[PDB]
């Protein structure tokens, strides 16, 4: 199974939402999670469940999505909110990581 | 038909009260009695129900312990004996009069009622 | 449905008698629960019984049973003796795919026919229509 | 008594609902007395029997029996067919010393129990008595 | 099975028609009754089949509904209509009364 | 321990009756005590017995049995004097091990007694309806 | 009645402990409600059953019959579970007849419950002395 | 326990279904609870049955049993009927001797199991462990 | 449905217990499936078996068998002994025109079920509902 990420590059700057999609080669019944990467290099966890949100993020993210399609919602953006952003599926052995989409 | 209670009564903490009623102008034998109990501004609350024929009670699952219905058979006459009062459950007591015809349940002819310290 | 005491008022010829029953628990052979005349003394009291049946290899479809029957004491020794028994008894039938609507509807056809005069004149006394 | 037209009111589960029955004569083969609803089709009416058995050798007793059958009809076809049955038996005991008094006593305790909470659930939802 | 009553406090003073729901946590099968308190302490007997009357009551009050909603109505309120209103269900042991509501 | 007059309180389904028990003697040959209440025509009266297997030391299991019997009078015609009707019975067997501590036959026996007293033995008795 | 939790206070030769039983069912072959105490290892728990003559019509006499056994764990080497070394047993049978009234069966009960509280039954379970 | 009102969230493929059940008592002939879906028609109901069967001297061992049974209507005619069922057993078996930690861990194993992408694949798609 | 590690996390009475199974092949008798605990040693191991089966001449539906299986070590010599094993075993049967949709909603409901209070009373603790 493969993972990519349509957009690869997004300019939009600040209070207008922003989406960010995945495809994924086979089935994956929900098992996706989001990561974002800062200037930090030690990138953080979002989602984990292509639905589900983690204990600190703001609840301005949302992803949605089944089968084969998912997405990243962001709604109110706010500046800290800049960096790249990985995907990856928990379906079968190779774990592969998404392409990345820089902001 | 009317029921006749004594009327307010006072007593220290940690005792046993009576609760007496007296049953006219009807067959004491064949209604239930039902016990309510009235806090004042709380609402209404079911202690429970006796049958004259033979003591048949039926209890809330609660006020187990604390009451205990009896009637005597004849004068026509039913009891409500509270085994603890801390008075902290100070209220009125009535005891209306079941009714169970056929698509025809209900409480009626309910009586003055007592209160007690 | 939970086994309580079944109070019945306003019932007998003149309408006036009243009969109260007490539960007497459920046969785990059968699955029948009982009702029992309160106070009284056994084999000298009135019965019934209460029985809903599941489908099975047998029979496709549900079976309520409902048996009423007492007896009539006459003394001669101390204790009394039974005479003769009156019996009774229903047995509605049911499928599994009945709504609700027609299961009230023969229940209440059924208790109403019992008040009608046919039946009146055709169970107290024993002549038949004409 | 005669037979005549017999109206059941306060029928239903609601109790909004009422119902009439046309005598339908009385068979001399078996002496059971039929009533009916009004209906072209003999197959979508709704039937009301009753009879009275006097005692013989081989039984000496009274029995007296009542049966209600209902039947439901849908068009799945030009004209309806019927899909289902619900059916509804009772019957009686009496010896030959019976005072009309315990038969009537029998009649209507059989009358009064069928509207309680225990017949109601027990017939209406299927629960069985626990 | 738990009764409970909604408005537990209405204002309506006179003429127009007031209306009283109640719940119940499971299904009784119309075994309901209304009882009426005044400020002598003796409560009175309503309705008692969530859908007949008592011998005193003046046809103002009538009650509807079925399963494990019901009301109380009131047409033409008239001054001597105040107090508490009081429901109780007869279907199991308990007979557990209401919350109560006050005019 | 030495018989003595035995006597009980608060006896009856009302809660009000009191019940006074005389020694009536051991049976030599069982070892059985026994307690009668008072009163003429000894036929008619309630009787208590009370077992309890003899100390020894190389026995196994100790038995304790109680007896139980309430006899009732009918006067008939034809009869000058009363007699029995009908009897209501009750027997109580308790089994312990040589082995066995106070602590056990007591819990037990206090438990018995509890029960006895609950709703469920008050329904399944007075009433005589199974317990499902 | 239908099974329900039992909690029974006071138990004990001390007179401080408690115990709670929870209902196992009823054996369909011979309608025997059970009643256990909470724990682990079900093999070291006391068990109370109540067995009760189902109603009849032609029945001629109602036996109701009561069971209790309380076993104990002793842990021994070359073994890692705990293992039943012994029992302790009681018995306790009512016999009555289809004209019986609700008072006698009472009072049979309350005289029973009131026996097994007297010194005389203090004395001769707990100290396993015979009376004389 | 004690029989009540079952309700179960986040239920579904999509994972945003409910499913409420009610008691329908405990038959006493063999000691089946019965928990339903609420409906007039019996033969369209959801239903779950869980027993406990205490040891024997033919077994002498403990026995938990849970069945789920959900049969799937459709209007081909007047009414629907059914036109397919799906089902569900499950059984657990535990010596006298075994700790209420195993019998948890068993129970915990078997909840975790089933949410796996292994049992996901295979109960979903029908898809061979391969 | 590919045959790999599989990890069971925060499982156990307490809730903190994981358990890591490991793949041991396909049988070609029966193709059945089988996993394994991590570690430990033959005989003394946790192991779980799935299969899924294909409609033939005698059934004409699909069948899906979970069973799990585990031991507990006694030690007295150098090797442990086996004292007691714990089974649990689950079988869904669907048909060959179900939907996704049923089977998806059958494995959620029985997973749910199990963290529901009657199951966990019921099981951890061996008595039945009343």
């Amino acid at each position: 199974i493969q993972m990519t990420q349509s957009p690869a590059s997004l300019s939009a700057s600040v209070g207008e939402t922003v989406t960010i999609t995945c495809r994924a080669s086979g089935n994956i019944h929900y098992f996706l999670a989001w990561y974002q990467q800062k200037q930090g290099k030690s990138p953080q966890l979002l989602v984990y469940h292509a639905e589900t949100l983690a204990d600190g993020v703001p609840s301005r993210f949302s992803g949605s999505g089944s089968g084969t399609q998912y997405s990243l919602k962001i709604n109110s953006l706010q500046p800290e909110d800049f960096g790249n952003y990985y995907c990856q599926h928990f379906w079968s052995t190779p774990y592969t990581f998404g392409g990345g989409t820089k902001l | 038909v009317q029921l006749q209670q004594p009327g307010t009564e006072l007593v220290k903490p940690g005792a046993s009260v009576k609760l007496s009623c007296k049953a006219s102008g009807y067959t004491f034998t064949n209604y239930w009695m039902h016990w309510v109990k009235q806090r004042p501004g709380q609402g209404l609350e079911w202690i429970g129900m006796i049958h004259p024929d033979s003591g048949t009670t039926n209890y809330n699952e609660k006020f187990k312990s604390k009451a205990t219905l009896t009637v005597d058979k004849s004068s026509n006459t039913a009891y409500m004996q509270l085994s603890s009062l801390t008075s902290e459950d100070s209220a009125v007591y009535y005891c209306a009069r079941g009714v169970f015809y056929i698509n025809y349940y209900a409480m009626d002819y309910w009586g003055q009622g007592t209160s007690v310290s | 449905a939970k086994l309580e005491t079944v109070t019945l008022g306003n019932i007998g010829k003149d309408g006036k008698q009243t009969l109260v029953l007490n539960p007497r628990g459920v046969n785990p052979t059968n699955g029948v629960a009982s009702l029992s005349q309160a106070g009284a003394v056994p084999a000298l009291e009135k019965r019934v019984t209460v029985s809903v049946s599941q489908p099975s290899r047998n029979r496709k479809n549900y079976k309520v049973q409902v048996k009423i029957q007492n007896p009539t004491a006459c003394t001669a020794s101390c204790d009394p003796s039974v005479t003769r028994q009156a019996y009774a008894d229903v047995t509605f039938s049911f499928t599994q795919y009945s709504t609700d609507e027609e299961r009230a509807f023969v229940r209440t056809e059924l208790a109403a026919l019992l008040a009608s005069p046919l039946l009146i004149d055709a169970i107290d006394q024993l002549n038949p229509a004409y």
